[PDB]
């Protein structure tokens, strides 16, 4: 940090990445047993909240120099309960939670899409157009959410044909979330795509405005531009 | 009317051992009818099946998983 806090505060803007922030107030524990303090929840330091409060503030933009930092938080056991990255959430401008479910499903990168969340989801900083869009996706994938137990119990049969088509959309707007990551190549062999922001807002709308309720799910998987669907959906027959 | 030499069968859409009177058939045919239109419990018990069944998936038989 004090290295980023150079450029900001002696000189430009600054792009902190902090790898496992989590590493730090893990480590902390190690440590807090033989301080000799009194352990807290689950055996955390009892200062695990104020230490992170002081290096975290520290990692912001000033009147002087901007810092754009972009921190990986480790989820102990699949819990977002403990200490750790719970008391981290208080100090981001901007959050990515990840799935180990979304995961297996095969959707990557398997971010919770009504769980991340970011402050400049506001018609204030966003637009309108990519605000509403933003939350009609959000709202037709807790539609879903929700329909879940009954199709895991009762099959599609018994939904109406009204949530039905929710069904569908929502799916492959769930599969279209799903991204090639340049750096993943090696592994599966596909190359990779940058999907610009003006392309993602369309591409969700004509799926929300129903242009591809016609197209199977898995075209859309793995895939950038919504134009790339369309072709990967004719390849498939 | 099958009338076979030896047996004779009578097909009816409807026969009720009746009296001289026809206008009772109608009788049976009638207290017959909403008799069966009073059948609602057929309908209702599974009103309160499908309502017991979505009181249950109520509480979202599921939060999330878990």
């Amino acid at each position: 940090l004090t290295m980023a806090e150079y450029f900001r505060d002696e000189q430009q803007d600054v792009l902190l990445f902090i790898d496992n922030i989590f590493r730090f107030t893990q480590a902390g524990s190690e440590v807090s047993a033989l301080l000799g303090r009194m352990p807290s929840a689950v055996g955390y330091q009892p200062t695990l909240a104020t230490e992170m409060g002081q290096l975290q503030e520290r990692i912001t933009s000033t009147a002087k120099g901007s810092i754009t930092s972009i921190q990986a938080i480790y989820v102990p056991a699949d819990d977002y309960t403990d200490p750790a990255p719970a008391t981290t959430f208080s100090h981001l401008d901007a959050t990515t939670n990840l799935e180990r479910k979304l995961a297996e499903m095969g959707i990557y990168p398997a971010v919770d899409p009504l769980a991340s969340t970011s402050r400049a989801l506001a018609p204030e900083i966003v637009g309108e157009e990519h605000y509403q869009v933003a939350r009609k996706v959000q709202q037709t994938l807790q539609r879903y959410k929700e329909l879940q137990d009954i199709i895991a119990i009762l099959g599609m049969d018994e939904l109406s044909d009204e949530d039905k088509l929710v069904v569908h959309r929502a799916r492959r707007i769930q599969f279209f979330l799903s991204q090639n990551f340049h750096v993943a190549e090696q592994f599966t062999g596909q190359p990779g795509s940058y999907v610009p922001v003006k392309e993602t807002v369309r591409g969700f709308k004509e799926i929300l405005e129903g242009k591809y309720d016609h197209l199977p799910e898995d075209a859309f998987r793995l895939v950038g531009r919504i134009e790339e669907v369309v072709e990967k959906a004719k390849a498939m027959g | 009317l099958e009338v076979r030499p030896d047996k004779v069968t009578i097909l009816a859409q409807a026969a009720e051992r009746a009296e001289d009177i026809d206008v009772l058939r109608a009788k049976a045919a009638k207290e017959r009818a909403e008799r069966r239109l009073q059948s609602q419990q057929d309908d209702i018990d599974f009103k309160r099946a499908e309502l017991a069944l979505k009181r249950a998936m109520n509480r979202l038989s599921v939060a999330e998983m878990k």
